[PDB]
């Protein structure tokens, strides 16, 4: 129980509230951080398209990679929060 | 006000409708004024959908990613001959 | 008054380990002790506590007593060693408070201006975040009855600071951490969803059971208004809710478009570079 | 207390030409002299003169709490003109402008205190300036609630509701829309005109954050439901 | 060529008037209409050397004047000069139809729904001519629009803010993922 007591941090406060608070915000101002994430898309990936050409110049890996890997895949995991929790609206709104 | 009649907006600007239609449409030509007029019923409507940003990111990636595979054409077609 | 309280794992265990103290000797009733709170602001925080031997007759189910000398000199002990700590109230393990628990707070109101009583739970079962918090307040009633005290529920949350984080974060040694983005949000979709199903289910089971048995009454001090608040929003389309549909579709556009963009970038880099270092290692070694 | 009496000299300068806003707090500064008084006519005429300039100043966030500071005093409500002045401000709704002329046309004959009619209607050009200002303030009071409720409206219904011609509607809608207090949409030829609404992202803030702002109360439903449930069940 | 008169006349620059015709002929295509009049009209030094030849100057000021009755005649003199000059032979075929979509871009942008009767007012004559003219230019791919007759509605449009906005993803991704599909399935074996 004391294990789950501190697990309330990363899981949820009540195991209900905090991710029902993720149903409170729920994309809300959460697209603002998606706009900053898509600004991280433009920022990081405009210098990520400079990497493979340079790899052809220096022939090839400088070890490297810049990493500049993963990242916004996690933003797409928040998109899994988008699709799931918004699919709950069909259950919330209807009966 | 987005939607407005041309005759009474020419009354606010105090000008004839001929050079109000042509100057306002000239402002649409400059893109600084978002909207369009209507000559048939004498209407002027303003509408905008500004952001292109996602298309800019897309195009910037993929259009250069063409040259990316062109760069991989050198290495992966070199092992053949 | 008191809005929310922060219950650390230290005070909870301080009740439960005393449930081992008097639990090995048993038998009935509950573990009652004096709660040591820390008030920095309207949000309440809890750090330490101490438990006092307590017995309650059933005869006479309204009879209760505590040891004040234990509350006095030990407060003199804990205030001495730590000047920031003071008693904000008391606590008990419930699980459901009997009507006699009010007068305990009324006796210790001389110690603290407002004493918040914390129901706790020694054995985790249901439905969620354990324990409970009730603040002592006089709400009278809309019926103008002579003022009576029905304790208002205070939302309780679990937290820590530094060292109390060190102990438990090493003590878990159980499940993956977090992991962020994959299993986390979807297991929370199971727990918060399903525990929300059986919550209102059993709670609506009590709604009908109280009308079937237990009257008076419970209908309707709040029954008529609370149930109408349930009837506030059905809430379906037409119309604007149909507009929100394809607008939400227009919202998923961008993110999934970006998804395909990461797919092209990840596939480009990894596949090209791996095949390079692959074909090179094979043609050079072979 | 002669320096406090010099304020009565400076109110002539601040009220003289272009500033109806400067008299807001300064007419409350001249109001402190009757507080020491020991006067009757000047005291009562100070109550009305300080409560009747609300129409003079343009609508602003400061004007709300301003009239709320003077509202609630036991000496102020003794005048039925304050009851009408308060009636139009609170809850808004609609009242015929001719009835407003009835209550504000009798203030010339009313009195006792002639000082409000001296500051407002005492001058012909200043009185007419406050007649058209009163017209602009009551029509803006109508626009304020109506614009928040639009959505859309019709031009002919606006003409009969505002009790003025359609061209006067376009004139009052013109000088209000250049004030950028309300963004309108006005086309008289089709008859369909509309005021507001956001005009937001809106696909994220409006639809998402507000709907799931109601889902805050939806996930808090059972939380406070079982609360008040136990509350009524325990006490009886 | 924005330097214009600062080059003066040189033996390597051949005839200076021909150089003036080279920059003034090429400044009417990719340069914006406000930028066009900003170059020719606002330009102090270039205005006189383009004023000496009325042929191109007439095409510059009439293009801003929007009159379509002098266009193909002034373009005939411009194209006749385009034919007899070297290195301009491959580039005139697109240059002409580009001047069509250049002049017609400001024709349609006047009003969303335009009455072709108002167009036919002063044309001489545009009643049935703009029907076959603009249409056959739409079929070619120049200034695509949907125009209606007997309802007297010229509807401009089509912004193409939906298909073309997201089209570059799949379009470029078609040949992109194709070119990586080659290198993927070729090796190994």
């Amino acid at each position: 129980m004391l294990l789950n007591l501190h697990k309330k941090s990363w899981m949820e406060g009540l195991t209900l509230q905090d991710y029902s608070e993720h149903c409170k915000h729920n994309e809300s101002v959460v697209k603002e951080m998606l706009e900053l994430a898509k600004n991280y898309n433009k920022a990081v990936e405009e210098e990520d398209k400079m990497t493979p050409e340079q790899l052809a110049i220096k022939n090839v890996g400088k070890q490297d990679p810049k990493r500049h890997l993963e990242e916004h895949v996690d933003v797409l995991m928040t998109s899994n929060i988008v699709q799931c929790l918004a699919a709950m609206l069909d259950t919330v709104v209807f009966k | 006000f987005s939607r407005v009649q041309i005759e009474h907006i020419s009354s606010l600007i105090k000008l004839s409708k001929a050079d109000v239609e042509r100057k306002l449409s000239q402002m649409i030509l400059d893109k600084k004024f978002h909207g369009i007029l209507d000559q048939g019923e004498g209407v002027l409507i303003i509408f905008d959908e500004p952001p292109v940003d996602k298309t800019y990111e897309a195009a910037l990636e993929t259009i250069q990613n063409m040259s990316k595979v062109v760069d991989s054409l050198y290495n992966k077609a070199k092992k053949l001959t | 008054a008191v809005q929310k309280v922060v219950v650390h794992p230290l005070v909870l265990l301080s009740v439960v380990d005393h449930f081992n103290r008097i639990g090995k000797v048993g038998n009935q009733k509950r573990v009652v002790g004096v709660l040591l709170g820390s008030w920095q602001k309207k949000v309440l925080d809890v750090s330490n506590s101490f438990a006092v031997p307590f017995d309650e007759d059933d005869k006479d189910d309204s009879v209760w007593f505590l040891d004040h000398d234990y509350l006095e000199n030990m407060y003199g002990m804990f205030k001495k060693v730590n000047a920031r700590e003071r008693i904000v109230g008391w606590y008990h393990t419930g699980p459901k408070l009997h009507k006699n628990d009010i007068a305990i707070n009324e006796l210790m109101k001389r110690y603290c201006p407002n004493s918040v009583l914390v129901i706790i739970d020694v054995k985790p079962k249901d439905l969620g975040l354990p324990t409970e918090a009730y603040i002592s307040v006089e709400e009278v009633h809309d019926d103008g009855t002579p003022t009576s005290k029905t304790f208002e529920h205070v939302t309780s949350e679990i937290g820590a600071e530094e060292a109390e984080e060190v102990g438990v974060e090493h003590l878990l040694r159980d499940i993956k951490d977090t992991t962020v983005g994959t299993l986390s949000q979807r297991i929370t979709n199971q727990v918060h969803g399903l525990k929300g199903l059986n919550s209102k289910l059993l709670d609506i089971r009590s709604y009908l059971e109280k009308v079937a048995t237990g009257k008076l009454p419970i209908n309707h001090q709040i029954i008529y208004q609370l149930q109408d608040v349930f009837n506030l929003l059905p809430d379906v389309s037409l119309q604007e809710f149909v507009k929100a549909f394809y607008l939400k579709t227009n919202d998923q556009m961008v993110v999934v478009y970006l998804a395909s963009l990461i797919r092209s970038v990840v596939a480009l880099h990894n596949l090209i570079n791996n095949k390079i270092a692959n074909r090179d290692a094979e043609k050079k070694e072979g | 207390k002669l320096k406090l009496k010099y304020y009565n000299l400076m109110i002539q300068l601040d009220q003289h030409e272009g500033s109806y806003l400067s008299i807001c707090k300064h007419y409350r500064a001249i109001y402190d002299t009757p507080c020491i008084q020991a006067e009757s006519e000047k005291w009562q005429q100070a109550l009305k003169s300080v409560v009747l300039y609300v129409i003079l100043a343009p609508f602003d966030n400061e004007q709300s709490d301003l009239v709320h500071r003077i509202s609630g005093d036991k000496k102020l409500e003794e005048i039925p003109k304050y009851k009408d002045l308060l009636k139009l401000f609170t809850t808004m709704e609609l009242m015929r402008w001719s009835t407003l002329v009835e209550d504000y046309g009798m203030e010339l004959r009313k009195g006792s205190l002639e000082s409000p009619a001296t500051d407002v209607f005492g001058s012909t050009e200043e009185g007419e300036k406050r007649w058209k200002d009163l017209k602009n303030r009551v029509v803006e009071h109508n626009i304020r609630i109506m614009a928040k409720y639009y959505t859309r409206i019709t031009m002919k219904r606006m003409a009969q509701l505002l009790d003025l011609s359609v061209d006067e509607s376009e004139a009052f809608l013109s000088n209000l829309v250049v004030n950028k207090t309300i963004f309108a949409k006005v086309d008289r030829l089709a008859g369909i005109i509309n005021f507001q609404r956001p005009k937001d992202p809106n696909n994220l803030l409006n639809d998402w954050s507000q709907k799931l702002n109601s889902l805050m109360s939806l996930v808090n439903k059972t939380t406070h439901l079982i609360a008040k449930e136990e509350m009524i069940h325990n006490l009886q | 060529f924005l330097d214009t008169v600062s080059t003066f006349t040189s033996y390597e620059l051949m005839d200076y008037k021909t150089f003036v015709t080279y920059t003034v002929y090429v400044s009417m295509i990719a340069l914006e209409r406000p930028d066009l009049r900003e170059k020719v009209i606002k330009g102090a030094e270039i205005l006189e050397v383009l004023h000496s030849l009325p042929a191109v100057r007439q095409y510059l000021f009439s293009l801003y004047e929007c009159r379509y009755s002098v266009f193909f005649q002034s373009l005939a003199v411009v194209e006749q000069e385009m034919k007899k000059d070297w290195l301009f032979a491959p580039h005139y075929r697109y240059y002409v139809r580009e001047m069509r979509i250049h002049a017609y871009s400001q024709l349609l942008e006047s009003y969303r729904s335009l009455t072709l009767g108002y167009m036919a007012e002063a044309f001489g004559v545009g009643v049935e001519f703009i029907d076959q003219e603009l249409s056959r230019f739409i079929a070619a791919g120049r200034l695509h629009c949907k125009i209606d007759k007997v309802n007297e509605i010229v509807e401009t449009n089509r912004p193409d803010s939906k298909n073309w906005q997201y089209q570059e993803t799949i379009k470029k991704g078609d040949l992109l993922l194709n070119r990586v599909q080659k290198l993927s399935r070729v090796i190994n074996m």
